[PDB]
């Protein structure tokens, strides 16, 4: 019985971590109103963290909008109407080339 | 693009995962109501039952 | 609250949702030997070793500036591990990227090692930020308890737990005090709790209790308005 | 507020008690003198020069860490 | 050979097995100590750390953590085979015999 | 605000437009998009591109003369570079096996 | 107060959301 | 309580006020401390609506003043009608008859849509997440409920004997 | 230096009115650190 | 149709012809470590996250 | 300390102010953020994630705050057979058997 | 009982405009002082179908202010008067707060109740904190199709003789002439018996009421006159995509011309997503309606009503300074200089919160 | 039909079973 009352208390701190996140969210969420009246620093003040993911970016060079997003939602939004609609692949960096070149018998590699 | 996706590309028949810096920001960054609230919680249910 | 209504959304001429291998007009072709010469080809099968060496290097290089802190140390490594779990968890299809995505995945984190074998990465320095406040913020109820004084936090734990008790023994038709109860309770204390920080508790009245503090208040004479003219 | 600021201030210590102490207070002419002289921080003192070229400064050098950066 | 813990500078120590139930109890020691290990007690010589809530970044950790206390050169070709506990307590003798054999530690 | 602000919206949509043509797999499009930049003030003259650099020198069109003659140099030199990559073996990456 | 216990459990039999709201009508429509 | 660590690291060569790091952010905050903040203004009528009259005067002055100070104006008229002709013929339906001949060239267009509708997304950002709470919510109470019970077995098993 | 005051009006209270006293202790801050980038940049400039 | 037709030769066709991607890979873990990387979520997913 | 009435609520939420004629023209653009400072408040992008490690990691921090939540964390950590400390209940098979052991007696 | 408090009252036929009270329904809040919210109900609607929206425990309004019901002049339980002039009406809601012990209050409206409260804060705006209406605009809607109906089913309803025609009539009348179900629904249920079984009537005066909408000119609740003015508080206007009452493409520009301090789309002006349904003028029967008015609502009482016009949001009370205008103080030794405005207590003028807090004040000195 | 017509206003669900105990309730 007492294996049950352990187990269950910490599967029970484990969720109400997890109901404490949402509450304390729903709570901190009261402080922010009109996303589109914030200045740009402030806006990421509230999001603290996102300044310094935009960092990251900016440090490796992955100036591709959306290349680390997996939903790259802000991505599809611009090309609904874009000709050969295409969004950039996953992780893709500006740099990389993964070009190669082949010598056949016959000409241009074929 | 960053700030957009990072706020409205979740959808609830995905799994959203944590990111390095949301990892940092709870167990290093939590505030003092944060803590009062998982204690009281704690105390009452799973102590005070 | 507002749904995007377009269908389409997620069309590529790829596919639905396609961000692993966007359609070109160079596509991959195959390779015979028998009728191949030479080659110039830059893929290897060296990355799945390069991604054991590089958590170690990224793990053990960031830890130099730890100074020993074993909670710091465990939550980074929690930190770390979500960075290399990304193509694994992925809806992105990492397995069919165009030109190979162990390489590219590996590259990518070999250009955020080299920063970190520097300590200029971002995420480095916002460790090192984010512990310092919360190390000055333990070490103030430290302080406050050596002293014999109650913190802030056991004051607020006490003052709900006494709540608890006034609101259950008035609720006998019922006897389930949810979560969702016990909730409100506290996020309204919380509340108040957080305006009395802008505006301390004098009297009875409590932590923001005083109409006066919202009559016309103007500057102080010794700090104007820096930024703009007043009048 | 910066040194400069704090160094204008030692000198017109004695100056600042003859429009502050005395001549602010006072009412007619001598009184709106005085509170359009007074002597303390500057109203909207920010020097537009100087944010001006933070401002550049910060953009044109992230720039040149792209460029260096190959 | 000084490390950090907890903000104060401390000598680390090596440690040199060279026997069979030393192994078995350091290893032991050293997966129990991992703060991602669950059922540390259920844990023995033939326990899959996949069954303890571990994965392939663990044993890297785990590895590092060998090379801490017993001063190995672990190559990273090694550690993606280091899934049990059986295997460690292995590649430790096989790294002392190595050195007892050879004279010199093994390729890394 | 990106959202409200058309002259950041322009900017940024039209950045993003361009890089995401990484894909059509040219070559690193960090190498080739400065060329695009002298590239635009060849073709821009078009289109008056060129407006904002009319005080800068005596000649309007002075980085115009100058972009055309970067942008014939170094396309001259990309098939080039390409032979130096294919080795030895380039003649056989052109025309295939002998007869 | 012994009203709302009496509508309150005749709404829990049926597994019907109830509120406050609704019981006080109730209470206030017997009473009319 | 165990005594907290006095400090973590502290990187000699990162500062608020000069960030080692790159990012718009910071440009964005240099930006806004430059052009200062919004000028808001106390009066119920717009500056140049309450002096229309006087501002009149001094527009009419500048271009007195330049027109008496630019004694060959003509020259300089006479100089611009080639580039006035050519540049409006040239450019006229990329700018304004795509919108009724040939071709419309939507590009512009389809990004203020798209910027319209994320301004809608951001307007209702707290209703969207919101809602996405409210599942979660819904599953980790849903996890809640084993606690529940398990408390109330003491109580049946003092009634069951 | 202290700043001869008027006392036309009371200032407001400190505790109740924190942030109308920041702005002057942050603009110094940043100059602070810019200084120590000046003498830091002693030897390369040497 | 000269603008287009000297960028769509001169790099996009020139390009086409001498260079190319193989298809044949020489790694494939990605794929078998997200096969069992699914099995270990799989509570998780039961919950419909 | 002082704490007030629990019944009511900070003073902020019950000031108003109305309106009259004449009225200011200008509206507002965007909020003034003249000091970069936002100390104590949780970051918004903690929003809406699923459970994962660092639930059961911070549940421990808080746990081992107490005498109570240290007996469960080293009695977890030991003795229960899990690959896991991502604790979920889809069934109660460990929970009724564990009560029919010790309802018996 | 305790939170819905309903005042009972006969409605009087006035000859004197200014001798006209209003009568409604009072919620009392969760807390103890908090300021008090007037809500206006659609034209012939109960004032009850708002009570569960009120009293929702999800949305949790009464956590914000108390609500006070009230139904209009000629509607319900109040007095009748055959005028419904927007400034009469205005004024009846005037001494409803006298008589109640109201200094200030928020003001909200659904539909026509829109109108009507907006015309308050144009009449009182110094008694007005905010205003917060639901689908509707000050505009004349005396040709939108949605109010031509309503407009015919009064007039229609006028043929109904209580005192000849049976209750099996009056069911297979309303059934075929009224065919949108839910203005059917609010007919039947606006019938009621008097005492001692005099005979039935409808709760609302049919005759001032059909009157009004038949003579189709100035006066007309449809229409919108330029004589109310201007509003100058706080406003918040939330509509449905879709609405036959509120159409996107022009009916948004009545609110820029009415309403000094709107902003624009997005800021102060929301629609709903939804489909297309002629129902869905009742937001309160949709729970998809219901959830983002309440979020809307809960927001603009919460940061945005009573807040001074040049401040954002409530977050600003106390650390935004305004600027000031010269030569507008009575002290002529004033060193002019920005300020933050004074925002009072919500019922300042009916209690001794000022003289309290003055005396404690001094306790600290 | 008043315990219908309430019910009705708070978009309940009732069975006729239902409507049944409340007047008997009332009635009772
Ligand atoms: C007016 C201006 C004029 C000029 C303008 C243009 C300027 C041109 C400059 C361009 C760039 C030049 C730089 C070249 C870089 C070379 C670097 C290097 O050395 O790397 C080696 C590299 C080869 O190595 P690899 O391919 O990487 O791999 C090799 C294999 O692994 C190896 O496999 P393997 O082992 O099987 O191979 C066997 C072996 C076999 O080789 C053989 O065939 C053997 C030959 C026989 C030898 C004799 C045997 C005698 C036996 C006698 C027996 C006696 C014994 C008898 C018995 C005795 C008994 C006792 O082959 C080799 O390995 C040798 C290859 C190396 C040859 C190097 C060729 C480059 C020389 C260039 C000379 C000029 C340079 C000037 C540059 C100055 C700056 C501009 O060389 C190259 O890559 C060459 C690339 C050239 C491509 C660029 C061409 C550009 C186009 C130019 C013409 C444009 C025409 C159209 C113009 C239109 C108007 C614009
Ligand atoms: C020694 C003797 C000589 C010295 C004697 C001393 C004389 C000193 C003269 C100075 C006079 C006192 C200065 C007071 C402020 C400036 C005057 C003024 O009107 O500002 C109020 C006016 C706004 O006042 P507000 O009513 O309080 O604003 C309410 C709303 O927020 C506003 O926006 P909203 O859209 O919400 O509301 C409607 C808005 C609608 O109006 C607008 O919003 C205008 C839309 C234009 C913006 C579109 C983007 C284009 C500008 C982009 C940036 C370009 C500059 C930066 C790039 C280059 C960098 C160098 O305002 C209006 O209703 C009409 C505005 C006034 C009528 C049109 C103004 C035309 C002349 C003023 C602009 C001059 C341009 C340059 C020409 C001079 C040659 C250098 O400011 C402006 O609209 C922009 C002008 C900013 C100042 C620059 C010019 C300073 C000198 C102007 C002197 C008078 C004109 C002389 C030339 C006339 C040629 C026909
Ligand atoms: C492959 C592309 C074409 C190449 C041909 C050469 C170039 C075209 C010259 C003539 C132009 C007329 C066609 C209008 C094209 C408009 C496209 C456009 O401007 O982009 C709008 C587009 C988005 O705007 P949008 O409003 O949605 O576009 C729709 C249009 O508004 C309108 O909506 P839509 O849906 O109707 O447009 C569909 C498109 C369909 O196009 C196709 O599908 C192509 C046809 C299939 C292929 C046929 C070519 C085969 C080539 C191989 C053979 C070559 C042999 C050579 C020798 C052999 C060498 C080895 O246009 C057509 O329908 C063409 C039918 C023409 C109607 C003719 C009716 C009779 C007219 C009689 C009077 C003519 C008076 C004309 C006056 C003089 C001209 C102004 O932007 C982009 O797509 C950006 C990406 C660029 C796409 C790739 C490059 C294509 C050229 C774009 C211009 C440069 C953009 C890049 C720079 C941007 C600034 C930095
Ligand atoms: C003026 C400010 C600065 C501006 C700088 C330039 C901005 C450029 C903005 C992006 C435009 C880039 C156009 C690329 C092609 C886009 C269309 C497409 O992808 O084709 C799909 C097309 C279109 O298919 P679709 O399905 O997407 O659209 C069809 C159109 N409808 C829908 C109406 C039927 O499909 C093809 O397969 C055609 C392949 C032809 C590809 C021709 C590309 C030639 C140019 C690319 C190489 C240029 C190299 C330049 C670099 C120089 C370096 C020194
Ligand atoms: C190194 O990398 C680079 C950067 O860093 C990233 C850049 O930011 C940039 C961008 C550059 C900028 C943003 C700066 C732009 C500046 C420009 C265009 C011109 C600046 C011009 C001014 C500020 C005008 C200044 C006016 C004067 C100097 C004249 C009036 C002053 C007088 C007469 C003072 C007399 C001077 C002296 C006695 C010299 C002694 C020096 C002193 C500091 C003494 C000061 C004394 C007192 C009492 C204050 C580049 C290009 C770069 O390469």
């Amino acid at each position: 019985l007492d294996d049950i009352e352990n187990e269950l208390s910490f599967h029970a701190a484990i969720w109400l971590n997890a109901y404490a996140d949402y509450t304390m969210f729903l709570f901190e969420l009261e402080e922010y109103n009109d996303p589109n009246d914030y200045l740009m620093h402030e806006n990421f003040d509230f999001f603290r963290g996102l300044e310094t993911e935009l960092e990251e970016l900016t440090e490796t060079h992955n100036y591709i909008p959306g290349a680390k997003d997996d939903v790259n939602l802000r991505g599809y939004l611009a090309t609904q109407f874009a000709w050969g609609k295409k969004v950039i692949s996953f992780y893709r960096h500006p740099a990389d080339d993964f070009k190669c070149a082949k010598a056949t018998k016959n000409m241009l590699g074929r | 693009t960053h700030f957009f996706n990072r706020r409205h590309s979740s959808s609830q028949e995905f799994i959203r995962f944590r990111t390095y810096t949301e990892v940092l920001l709870k167990i290093s960054a939590y505030n003092d109501f944060f803590y009062v609230l998982n204690n009281y919680y704690y105390n009452q249910k799973l102590i005070l039952k | 609250g507002y749904k995007i209504r377009n269908k389409s959304i997620f069309w590529t001429r790829a596919g639905w949702k396609n961000n692993w291998h966007p359609k070109n007009f160079n596509a991959p072709r195959p390779s015979y030997g028998e009728f191949t010469m030479g080659i110039r080809c830059r893929n290897d099968h060296h990355s799945f070793l390069r991604y054991v060496q590089t958590y170690r290097n990224m793990s053990r290089h960031c830890k130099q500036y730890f100074l020993g802190d074993k909670q710091l140390e465990e939550t980074f490594i929690l930190g770390l591990r979500s960075l290399f779990l990304v193509p694994y968890d992925s809806q992105c299809l990492t397995d069919q990227i165009k030109h190979g995505g162990e390489r590219r995945f590996v590259d990518q984190l070999d250009r955020d090692f080299e920063l970190i074998s520097y300590n200029t990465h971002p995420y480095q320095l916002f460790t090192y930020t984010v512990r310092n406040e919360h190390l000055a913020w333990k070490n103030e109820q430290y302080e406050k308890i050596q002293k014999g004084e109650k913190t802030f936090e056991q004051e607020l734990l006490d003052y709900l737990d006494e709540q608890v008790l006034a609101e259950k023994a008035k609720l006998r038709d019922g006897q389930n005090f949810s979560i969702e109860r016990m909730t409100e309770i506290a996020l309204h204390v919380f509340r108040k709790a957080r305006a009395g920080k802008v505006r301390p508790a004098q009297d009875v009245r409590g932590p923001d209790g005083n109409v006066n503090d919202f009559l016309e208040q103007r500057r102080p004479f010794e700090h104007p308005n820096p930024t703009g003219v007043t009048h | 507020m910066n040194p400069i600021q704090k160094a204008w201030l030692k000198i017109l210590e004695p100056v600042s008690y003859v429009i502050n102490e005395k001549m602010a207070k006072r009412t007619g002419i001598i009184g709106k003198l005085g509170r359009f002289f007074a002597i303390g921080p500057r109203e909207y003192g920010v020097h537009p020069i100087n944010r001006m070229f933070i401002f550049m400064n910060r953009k044109y050098m992230a720039f040149q860490a792209v460029a260096l950066h190959r | 050979l000084t490390q950090y813990v907890e903000g104060q500078i401390v000598n680390r120590n090596q440690l040199t097995l060279k026997k069979q139930e030393d192994i078995e109890q350091y290893v032991l020691k050293l997966v129990r100590g991992y703060f991602r290990t669950t059922n540390k007690q259920g844990l023995n010589i033939n326990s899959v750390l996949q069954d303890h809530g571990l994965d392939e970044f663990d044993s890297i950790e785990l590895a590092m953590q060998v090379e801490e206390d017993l001063g190995y050169v672990i190559s990273a070709e090694t550690i993606p085979v280091l899934n049990k506990v059986k295997h460690f307590v292995n590649y430790i003798n096989h790294v002392e015999q190595f050195k007892a054999e050879n004279g010199k530690a093994p390729i890394a | 605000n990106p959202n409200t602000e058309e002259n950041t919206i322009d900017s940024d949509y039209l950045a993003a437009s361009g890089t995401v043509e990484a894909e059509k797999e040219i070559t690193s499009i960090d190498d080739y998009l400065g060329l695009v930049f002298a590239i635009a003030y060849v073709f821009g003259v078009f289109f008056y591109v060129h407006g904002w650099t009319s005080m800068l020198s005596h000649a309007v069109l002075l980085l115009s003369c100058y972009s055309i003659i970067i942008m014939f140099l170094f396309i001259l030199g990309m098939p080039t570079l390409l032979l130096y990559d294919f080795g030895i073996f380039f003649l056989a990456y052109l025309k295939g096996a002998g007869k | 107060a012994p009203q709302n216990l009496e509508v309150e459990n005749i709404l829990k039999r049926y597994h019907i959301n109830y509120t406050q709201a609704l019981i006080d009508e109730l209470v206030d429509w017997k009473t009319g | 309580m165990k005594k907290p660590m006095a400090k973590a690291y502290e990187h000699p060569y990162n500062s608020e006020h000069h960030p080692l790091n790159f990012s718009a952010v910071k440009i964005a905050e240099t930006f806004h401390d430059f052009i200062g903040p919004e000028q808001v203004s106390p009066h119920y009528e717009s500056f140049a609506m309450s002096r229309k009259f006087l501002l009149t005067f001094w527009g009419g002055f500048f271009v007195l003043n330049f027109g008496m100070a630019t004694v060959d104006l003509n020259w300089i008229m006479k100089s611009t009608y080639i580039p006035w002709i050519f540049w409006f013929q040239l450019m006229y339906f990329y700018v304004e008859g795509k919108n009724s001949m040939f071709m419309p060239l939507l590009q512009r267009f389809y990004r203020r849509a798209a910027a319209n509708e994320i301004f809608t997304m951001e307007a209702f950002y707290h209703e969207n997440i919101e809602n996405k709470l409210r599942n979660l919510m819904r599953i980790t109470k849903g996890q809640l409920e084993y606690w529940d019970i398990h408390t109330s077995y003491g109580e049946i098993r003092a009634d069951s004997i | 230096p202290k700043i001869v005051n008027p006392q036309l009006w009371p200032n407001p209270n400190k505790l109740r009115f924190a942030d109308l006293y920041k702005y002057q202790g942050v603009e110094m801050k940043k100059i602070n650190d810019s200084i120590k980038n000046y003498k830091a940049a002693k030897f390369y400039i040497g | 149709s000269q603008f287009v037709a000297f960028f769509a030769i001169v790099f996009w066709l020139f390009l086409f012809l001498y260079t190319f991607f193989i298809i044949e890979k020489h790694e494939d873990f990605f794929s078998k470590k997200r096969e069992e990387r699914k099995k270990k979520l799989k509570e998780l997913w039961n919950l419909k996250n | 300390l002082q704490w007030g009435s629990l019944a009511e609520r900070p003073m902020v939420d019950r000031v108003m102010s109305t309106s009259t004629w004449p009225v200011p023209y200008y509206q507002r653009l965007f909020k003034a953020y003249p000091i970069r400072e936002k100390k104590d408040k949780m970051s918004l992008l903690l929003s809406d994630i699923d459970i994962d490690d660092t639930n059961w990691y911070q549940a421990k921090d808080f746990l081992r705050g107490s005498f109570r939540g240290r007996q469960i964390v080293d009695y977890v950590e030991n003795n229960i057979a899990s690959n896991t400390y991502i604790l979920i209940q889809q069934d109660v098979a460990n929970m009724a058997k564990a009560y029919v052991h010790d309802i018996c007696g | 009982s305790r939170i819905i408090n309903h005042l009972r009252g006969d409605p009087v036929y006035q000859d004197n405009t200014k001798d006209v009270s209003l009568r409604g329904t009072f919620l009392r809040g969760k807390y103890d002082d908090l300021p008090t919210m007037i809500f206006f109900t659609e034209a012939c609607d109960l004032t009850a179908n708002w009570i569960p929206f009120f009293t929702n425990p999800q949305y949790d309004i009464l956590a914000h202010r108390n609500v006070w019901l009230l139904n209009p002049r000629n509607f319900g339980n109040s007095d009748r008067h055959p005028s419904f002039d927007l400034q009469e009406m205005s004024d009846d809601v005037m001494r409803f707060m006298y008589s109640q012990k109201i200094s200030m209050a928020t003001l909200g409206g659904h539909g026509i109740g829109g109108k009507i409260a907006l015309a308050v804060g144009c009449y009182h705006a110094e008694r007005v904190t905010g205003v917060f209406s639901i689908d509707s605009s000050p505009m004349d809607q005396r040709y939108h199709e949605a109010f031509k109906e309503f407009k015919g089913y009064v007039n229609a309803l006028t043929e109904i003789n209580f005192k000849t025609w049976s209750d099996k009539d009056v069911k297979v009348f309303l059934k075929e002439n009224i065919k949108d179900p839910k203005w059917r629904s609010i007919f039947t249920n606006n019938i009621s018996k008097n005492a001692k079984t005099q005979s039935d009537s409808f709760n609302f005066e049919i005759n001032y009421l059909n009157h009004n909408l038949n003579f189709n000119k100035a006066d007309s609740l449809g229409n919108w006159a330029v004589k109310n003015g201007i509003y100058t508080g706080r406003a918040h206007f939330i509509f449905p995509e879709y609405s036959r009452w509120v159409h996107l493409a022009t009916n948004t520009l009545p609110m820029h011309k009415v309403c000094a301090r709107v902003k624009g789309f997005g800021h102060d002006i929301f629609y709903v997503q939804g489909d297309e349904n002629p129902l869905n003028h009742w937001v309160y029967d949709f729970e998809n309606y219901a959830n983002v008015v309440a979020s809307k609502l809960n927001k603009f009482l919460h940061s945005y009503d009573g807040v001074h016009a040049l401040l954002k949001d409530r977050t600003e009370i106390g650390n935004f300074m305004i600027p000031d205008r010269i030569k507008s103080r009575n002290d002529s030794k004033h060193i002019y200089g920005d300020y933050s405005p004074a925002h009072l207590h919500h019922n300042w003028r009916f209690n001794h919160i000022y003289e309290k807090h003055d005396e404690l004040d001094k306790k600290l000195n």
